[PDB]
């Protein structure tokens, strides 16, 4: 029972240039014919796809960039000429014996200029204060480094109960990130207060970057 | 029904794309991998065809490599000629005729009768392989 | 040519039996689509399941044989999958892959302490309409069901650009997302943007307008 291991986890190259994503075979696959491990592509939210079938040998369809090599243990994929849309996980599996073994995994990440938030700021909407609740919504839209932490203002206090943060996959297009923040409080928490801030903090900026609204019945 | 069932059968060792030596419900016996037509890397004539090695290397691996090895009788006559009992050989429940035939490693063949359980089906594979342009279609 | 139409969501409690499936374009089983089941926790996992093949009999993977299995519906071209005695150490996607190219778009199963909840789909409009510069961010937010997923699609999907829906956090025991759309500034508001929430799991289906 063979157990494959590809490495690095993440793998993060400027657009452009080569990436190599290495997976390493326990026990030896090849012969006179064979080398077989194959390759398989997953972008996020979708399925994987087919990429090489014996090591070399690039399926249908999928472009010249993609490259499998390899011998004995060691087989790795290439796709040098980099571009946007190679953001996904890629594995190996090994067809050599069954069980068929399948690939840890190895993210690629694509690097570009620095891109920057375009923040964006939502109160509750009527329906919503309605049901008692106030979730009180920022946006960060197509920044670059997915390094980004968002505050909670309110009325100059910072509030931290209730932040639910989350990020988008790195982007097939132009290769940003972008992000939802959530806060959560009571209509009456809400009610009282008047000012609300949410400034983004992110690599592109000397200071944060914000946006706020006085509240209103 | 009453059609067919495999039985298995032990490797013992193969010999070349459509020949396979397998230790078969009491002694050993030579069998033929049915209807396929694949290269030969033995013969005082012809030599050793392109796709001829390869092609048994395929087989070689198949079996050499399965954890369960079932045979399959043809309606026709598991004494082939050369004794070599004819059968459709399954490597964990694949056909390992198939397979060949799939990776463009021997083309379908030598139909008779009533062999033939398996006609239409080496044949859509090796279309298949033939609308790909795979190994021995290129 | 060559498609693998799969069940949809399935909350499941632990302990009580669903078939999957894969009704299949492009051709209809016998010569074979050799399946080959695949399973993938939530997080990242592919976890090969097993085969079954045209001469009928089928082959699980060592690891978990017994109390899954596939079956053959060919004239109603499928295969199927059944995981009995279901434990939460069972929730991810499966697929179903044919033995020579296509993958299905997977199928979700969740196992919880059961009930269902479905979101609770508010609207979010700039806070001031004060606009003017070329184009406006709307959203909506899709608060609070279980499981997973939800499926929000603008305008029918008409809107497929500054479409961002963000990942589910699993909120106390709930779920939460959210989805922006870049509309031109334009259109909004006079021309009419509905964030349309369809929520499998618990037969719900939303429609609001920004």
């Amino acid at each position: 029972d063979i157990v494959l291991t590809q490495s690095p986890s993440s793998l993060a190259v400027s657009l452009g240039q080569r990436a190599t994503i290495s997976c390493r075979a326990s026990q030896s696959v090849s012969t006179s014919s064979f080398r077989y491990m194959h390759w398989y592509q997953q972008k996020p939210g979708q399925p994987p796809r087919l990429l090489i079938k014996y090591a070399s040998n690039l399926e249908s369809g999928v472009p010249a960039r993609f490259s499998g090599s390899g011998s004995g243990t060691d087989f790795t994929l290439n796709i040098h000429p980099v571009e946007e849309e190679d953001t996904a996980t890629y594995y190996c599996q090994h067809s050599w014996e069954i069980p068929y073994t399948f690939g840890g995994g190895t993210k690629l990440e694509i690097k570009r200029a620095d891109a920057a938030p375009t923040v964006s700021i939502f109160p509750p909407s009527s329906e919503q204060l309605t049901s008692g609740g106030a979730s009180v919504v920022c946006f960060l839209n197509n920044f670059y480094p997915k390094d980004i932490n968002v505050k909670w203002k309110i009325d100059g206090s910072e509030r931290q109960n209730g932040v639910l943060n989350s990020w988008t996959d790195q982007d097939s297009k132009d290769s940003t990130y972008s992000m939802s923040s959530t806060l959560t409080l009571t209509k009456d928490e809400y009610e009282r207060h008047n000012s609300y801030t949410c400034e983004a903090t992110h690599k592109t900026s000397t200071s944060p970057i914000v946006k706020s609204f006085n509240r209103n019945e | 029904t009453k059609k067919l069932h495999k039985e298995p059968a032990t490797l013992i060792k193969a010999i070349d794309g459509d020949t396979v030596k397998l230790m078969y419900k009491g002694q050993p016996m030579t069998f033929r991998l049915l209807l396929v037509d694949t290269p030969e890397t033995k013969h005082p004539k012809k030599g050793v065809e392109k796709y001829g090695p390869e092609a048994s290397a395929f087989t070689k691996k198949m079996v050499e490599n399965a954890k369960k090895i079932e045979v399959e009788f043809d309606k026709g006559q598991r004494t082939d000629k050369y004794g070599r009992g004819l059968a459709y050989i399954y490597a964990d429940g694949k056909m390992v005729n198939e397979a060949l035939v799939r990776q463009g490693l021997a083309k379908v063949a030598y139909v008779y009768k009533p062999n033939n359980t398996h006609e239409q089906h080496l044949r859509k594979s090796e279309a298949q392989a033939k609308k790909e342009k795979l190994n021995i279609w290129s | 040519d060559v498609q693998l139409q799969e069940s949809g969501p399935g909350l499941v409690k632990p302990s009580q039996s669903l078939s999957l499936t894969c009704t299949v374009t492009g051709y209809s089983i016998t010569s074979d689509y050799a399946w080959n089941w695949i399973r993938q926790f939530p997080g990242n996992k592919l976890e090969w399941m097993g085969y079954i093949t045209y001469s009928g009999t089928t082959s699980y993977n060592p690891s978990l044989k017994s109390r899954i299995s596939i079956s053959r519906d060919t004239s109603k071209n499928q295969f199927f999958m059944q995981l009995n005695s279901v434990t939460t150490e069972d929730t991810g996607t499966f697929y179903c892959t044919r033995g020579n190219g296509d993958w299905g778009q997977g199928t979700t199963l969740t196992v919880s302490s059961a009930k269902t909840t479905p979101p609770s789909v508010y609207p979010l409009a700039p806070g001031s309409a004060a606009q003017t510069n070329s184009m406006v961010t709307l959203g909506c937010l899709v608060k609070g069901y279980f499981p997973e997923p939800v499926t929000v699609t603008w305008n029918s999907g008409s809107l497929s650009s500054g479409v961002h829906t963000f990942p589910a956090v699993l909120q106390s025991d709930l779920y939460t997302l959210s989805s922006s759309v870049t509309v031109p500034s334009s259109p909004r508001p006079s021309e009419t943007v509905t964030c349309n929430v369809a929520h499998p799991a618990s037969s719900t289906k939303v429609d609001k307008k920004i």
